[PDB]
DNA sequence: GAGAATCCCGGTGCCGAGGCCGCTCAATTGGTCGTAGACAGCTCTAGCACCGCTTAAACGCACGTACGCGCTGTCCCCCGCGTTT
DNA sequence: AAACGCGGGGGACAGCGCGTACGTGCGTTTAAGCGGTGCTAGAGCTGTCTACGACCAATTGAGCGGCCTCGGCACCGGGATTCTC
């Protein structure tokens, strides 16, 4: 019935995408905590990255974000990190 | 190596709590998920380092936290 | 290997006391058996043979235990089980011989057996069966299979007019070709028109109003043209999904000899389909017809591509708006002859899109060669709109039902318009104020027009408002009452609609349901069930085999499921729903032609009382405006409205033709027709045929004159007199009899009391049973005819004749000329 | 429980901090001139949302083996202390 | 203060055993990917006008540099307290 909606955005990411993501990094064997643990891992990196893409945004007082602005951010995070 | 849609769906959602009803490019999506890839098979590549030392096979989360901690973040 | 178990008969009350059903993963439907769990031991697979064990424990036990399932739901679950049971029957039926095999098996034994495809399956999980079985399973579909590679109906054959068409003249009456029934006056002219367009060369459309015969129209005229114009080439037809069967359909009852394939399916069918049914042998094709859908041209183009096809159509061209299409661009990669767009409506939403549809028939300088847009109203617009029309109007061939068939009822469309509900009110007031602190919990603002729009007609497509609405009836909500009180009231058009619903429930009307959203029409579906309604849904989700039996059983003339509800995208093309009398359009497209469509779906030829038509919309909301838009579209419409010769290789078929055939002149049309001979005046074989009959007769008399064996025709030494004219009288003879007595059924023959002598100790038993059915072989397709003769399997000869084994060809010739002698004797 | 190390208290010594004075340079004020930015309007790209259809990815459960963790024993090295350089 | 020598203790290293968790396979379900539907908002562009910033000159005050004086901090010594064996 309609009542079978649900919704959790952050499980997006998901273990089989991680076994990639890992196996690409070379490792063999991981426990199951580390899927939670680089899905926080994950949120803090998109945060900072928009935080600095929609201030870029908002200060040319665009609606849309482009690639360009996301870039930028990215040649400032990449150097600060 | 991440489905595309539901990335975009979460990326959209974090953006949410800056401004509400932002628009992106789907270029710009593309670039985030390119960056986010890199980001995390860089930090797989490192921890597994740490990994190997401890003379394990998996990785474990104390191994995130500490190269999270020894690259700085 | 175990495959799906089908049905169990008398966990561990079930693995004791029950015997299931068990097919098997590497054998055919009809090899399935009942096994025991002792029965079937240990193998791969077993776990699904418990997953249904489960199934079956949830059953018995919700069948048994609970007072608070109701008779219903037993009702409900014996139908169920009824409709798995009709399926797993019906997929024991053949409904196609592929391809015929010889085996042989290290028992030291062979057999014949056949690539059948089942009534319901695709082409993968066809399979091999043993021959002399399914021959008795479905004589009918055997015969009608090797009529197929017995025809001469075959792309190799068709004639080819590249200098120019052959003459054509108007077509007085339904050629003898067409069997399905009559063809309307109408229809008929119609085919008169393609004909005419066709010996012009032209691509065209056919855009007769929606469900006048599109559909038979254009198979008759593919079988005028394959017939009389002898175009057997690959021909090509796309169709939208849901109306795939029908065509099928369509095609076996008005012209079955054309012998057609449903390109369809994983990926796994189609490879099967170009291995056993494309190709002769790898090229030539095996086939008449593709029907496909525009999903398998757009993954299978570099395939398809490949075809020099002769005829391609298109079923709905509308789905071709813009020449940017990928469909457009691929099909537009495609290499045919002719094309030709069927539609129900070719004015969609702009002139550009037309200019776009032309392109696809004609080369650019054809189109409307001037990008300007239709004004709205003006002088400029008036003189393009009427040079486009005095252009286009010979490529155009449309008729209105209502001038066409005065006999079909007529349509009322009507509108109601239905204030919000409180929560409805709130709702669009809240979206309207952009208040995000409301819509918290409620929010995906970035299209406001969507979703005001969705608002407009429903609370609950908002994930909280059943909640917001419920809470306020903490307990109640657990009660069926308070549950349909709440979503009857949430919605005013929804508390019309089930006020209409309930009097055609009481005046026994039959009612389709429209909507463009999937989770709106689940929500009104939900309703229908928790109100006990007997209903059937078609969309997106649902696919091709149960959408299929559910629209066949609503037009069922038994069918007890009154409601019948359906997407606009999916539901609106070409389904029938002639059983239906009375639509609702719940909401509409910004597109006035689907709403049309979906009218028509009910309006077909056929339909034999009044429809009503109701057009449900929100008072006071941006759809009253969407109408507007809507009008503003339907405006365009009241704006556009040797043979002398013989060569030796001809001799040498000539030759083996008689000899095979005797007196061919009867048969020899179809000779050459099937290329056995290469094309020579009918005269001329005629007369070198009674010729050197004439000359085995004076052969006789040279005989005589020598007493008292090679002769040339034409210095070609490749004939002789004896064979042919002993072969000749005798074929005359036999093939006399037979028909005298036998030949409303040759099958009947017996050689009855004339007694022959047996086999000499051949490696196979024989008997005047094998005698008379080898005579029969011989009849169906002359002498000679070796293999053709051992692989019939009505004469069940396929074990008992050989390719160092007793009797071959020279033994069978010999016996033949002993049992036509003692028979003439 | 005793011994050593650390902490607290008081006085002396000096260097740095804090303030004052004078001169020079920078900032402030006013006027003129040019252009960049702001504002308005127009055109059409592209984004947002949803449906249709197909196919593989995902998801769940069961089973088996390998790796991780803990314990025990042994050997090496480094730390601590004293003397000399 | 660093270097060198010496002894004893502790940690590091290795092996073994056991249990749990992780990986693999199978079957089923769901969502993603691709294409199409439809519309409107926002970007992107162009033109015009006005206000702001730059430039130049003069004038005035503050800041910088130098000098002097006093206080606060550091160091040294003794006694008391705390921590370690
Ligand atoms: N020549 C005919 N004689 C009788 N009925 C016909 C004929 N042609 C079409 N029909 C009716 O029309 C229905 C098929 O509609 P069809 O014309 O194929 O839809 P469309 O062509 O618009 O896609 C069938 O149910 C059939 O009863
Ligand atoms: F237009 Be027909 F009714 F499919
Ligand atoms: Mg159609």
């Amino acid at each position: 019935r309609h009542r079978k909606v649900l919704r959790d955005n952050i499980q997006g990411i998901t273990k089989p995408a991680i076994r990639r993501l890992a196996r690409r990094g070379g490792v063999k064997r991981i426990s199951g905590l580390i899927y939670e643990e680089t899905r926080g891992v994950l949120k803090v990196f998109l945060e900072n990255v928009i935080r600095d893409a929609v201030t870029y945004t908002e200060h040319a007082k665009r609606k849309t974000v482009t690639a360009m602005d996301v870039v930028y951010a990215l040649k400032r995070q990449g150097r600060t990190l | 190596l991440i489905r595309k849609l539901p990335f975009q769906r979460l990326v959209r959602e974090i953006a949410q709590d800056f401004k509400t009803d932002l628009r992106f490019q789907s270029s710009a999506v593309m670039a985030l998920q390119e960056a986010s890839e890199a980001y995390l098979v860089a930090l797989f590549e490192d921890t597994n380092l740490c990994a190997i030392h401890a003379k394990r096979v998996t990785i474990m989360p104390k191994d995130i936290q500490l190269a999270r901690r020894i690259r700085g973040e | 290997g175990i495959d799906i178990v089908i049905n169990h008969r008398l966990l561990n009350n079930c693995k004791e006391n029950y015997e299931f059903l068990i097919k098997w993963t590497d054998e055919s439907h009809l090899h399935n058996t009942w096994e025991t769990y002792e029965s079937i031991g240990q193998v791969r697979g077993l776990k699904r043979l418990d997953n249904y064990c489960k199934q079956f424990i949830i059953e018995d036990q919700q069948v048994r235990l609970d007072p608070y399932v109701t008779a219903e739901d037993i009702e409900i679950m014996d139908m169920e089980r009824e409709r798995r049971l009709d399926e797993f029957e019906e997929f024991h039926v053949p409904e196609r011989i592929i391809d015929s095999q010889r085996a042989s098996l290290e028992d030291g034994t062979s057999q014949l057996q056949y690539l059948v495809k089942w009534r319901r399956l695709n082409y993968d999980e066809a399979t091999w069966e043993n021959a002399t079985d399914i021959v008795k399973l479905a004589p009918e579909q055997v015969k009608h299979f090797q009529n197929r590679e017995n025809s001469k109906i075959l792309p190799q054959y068709s004639s080819n007019y590249t200098s120019q068409r052959p003459r054509f003249e108007k077509l007085s009456v339904q050629p003898p070709f067409i069997k399905g029934g009559e063809l309307r006056d109408f229809q008929l002219t119609g085919i008169n028109w393609m004909a005419f367009l066709w010996s012009k060369g032209d691509n065209g459309i056919l855009a007769d109003e929606m469900g006048l015969g599109k559909t038979v129209q254009t198979v008759a005229f593919i079988s005028w043209l394959i017939f009389a114009r002898r175009q057997n080439g690959p021909h090509i037809i796309v169709v939208p999904l849901s109306t795939m069967p029908a065509w099928l359909d369509t095609f076996e009852k008005w012209a079955p000899d054309l012998n057609c394939i449903c390109y369809m399916g994983n990926q796994k069918s189609r490879d099967t389909i170009r291995e056993y049914e494309f190709y002769t042998n790898p090229k030539t094709m095996k086939f008449n017809v593709l029907l496909t859908t525009y999903e398998y041209i757009l993954k299978d183009r570099a395939e398809l591509g490949s075809i020099k096809w002769q005829f391609m159509a298109v079923d709905e061209a509308h789905r071709l708006k813009n020449a940017e299409s990928s469909l457009y661009e691929s099909l537009n990669s495609f290499k045919v002859a002719n094309r030709m767009l069927i539609t129900g409506t070719p004015l969609q939403n702009n002139i550009k899109e037309l200019a776009a549809l032309v392109n696809f028939l004609m080369p650019g300088r054809f189109t409307i060669d001037q990008e300007i847009d239709f004004e709205n109203q003006d002088e400029e617009q008036e003189e393009y709109i009427h040079d486009l029309h005095r252009r286009i109007q010979p490529f155009i061939l449309r008729r209105l039902k209502k001038d066409v068939e005065k006999s079909l009822p007529s349509k009322t469309e009507r509108i109601l318009r239905v204030e919000l509900s409180d929560v409805q009110t709130e709702y669009y007031k809240n979206i309207l104020t952009k208040n995000y602190s409301a819509l918290t919990a409620g929010f995906s603002l970035l299209n406001i027009m969507n979703e005001l729009k969705k608002a407009s007609n429903h609370p609950y497509l908002f994930d909280n408002a059943e909640e917001r609405v419920l809470q306020k009836f903490g307990d109640g909500k657990m009660t069926r009452e308070n549950v349909l009180r709440g979503l009857i009231m949430s919605s005013g058009k929804m508390v019309l609609l089930d006020q209409l619903l309930t009097r055609l429930k009481k005046d026994g009307h039959r009612v389709l349901i429209f909507s463009q959203m999937v989770r709106m029409l689940d929500i009104l579906g939900d309703y229908l069930s928790i109100k006990g309604i007997n209903f059937q849904r078609l969309d997106g989700t649902v696919p091709s085999a149960q959408r299929r039996i559910s629209i066949d059983h609503f037009n069922s003339p038994d069918s007890n499921d009154f409601v019948f509800l359906l997407s606009t995208r999916a539901g609106g093309l070409g389904i029938n729903l002639m059983t239906a009398d009375t639509v609702v359009i719940f909401d509409s497209d910004w597109n006035p032609q689907a709403d049309l469509q979906a009218m028509a779906r009910a309006h077909r030829i056929g339909q034999k009382n009044h429809v009503m038509v109701y057009r449900l919309v929100s008072k006071d909301t941006v759809e009253e405006e969407v109408l507007e838009r809507a009008r503003k579209k339907m405006i365009l419409e009241y704006a556009i409205i040797d043979m002398d010769s013989i060569g030796e290789s001809e001799v040498r078929a000539l030759y083996k033709a008689i000899l095979k055939f005797g007196n061919l002149k009867e048969i020899l049309d179809e000779l050459i027709a099937d290329g056995t001979l290469p094309v020579k005046s009918f005269e001329k074989y005629g007369e070198t045929y009674d010729e050197m009959m004439e000359a085995a007769k004076d052969c006789v008399h040279e005989e005589e004159k020598n007493r008292k064996v090679l002769f040339n025709f034409k210095g070609v030494k490749s004939l002789n007199a004896e064979s042919l004219l002993s072969r000749v009288e005798d074929l005359k003879y036999l093939k006399n009899l037979i028909n005298s007595n036998y030949k409303d059924d040759p099958l009947k023959f017996s050689l009855g009391n004339n007694t022959p002598k047996p086999v000499q100790n051949w490696s196979s038993n024989w008997t005047k049973e094998e005698d008379e059915k080898l005579l029969i072989g011989v009849f169906k397709y002359g002498y000679g005819s070796w293999t053709q003769i051992r692989d019939d399997p009505f004469l069940g000869i396929t074990d008992k004749i050989f390719l160092k084994k007793v009797p071959g060809a020279i033994h069978l010739g010999r016996r033949v000329d002993y049992l036509l002698s003692f028979l003439r004797g």
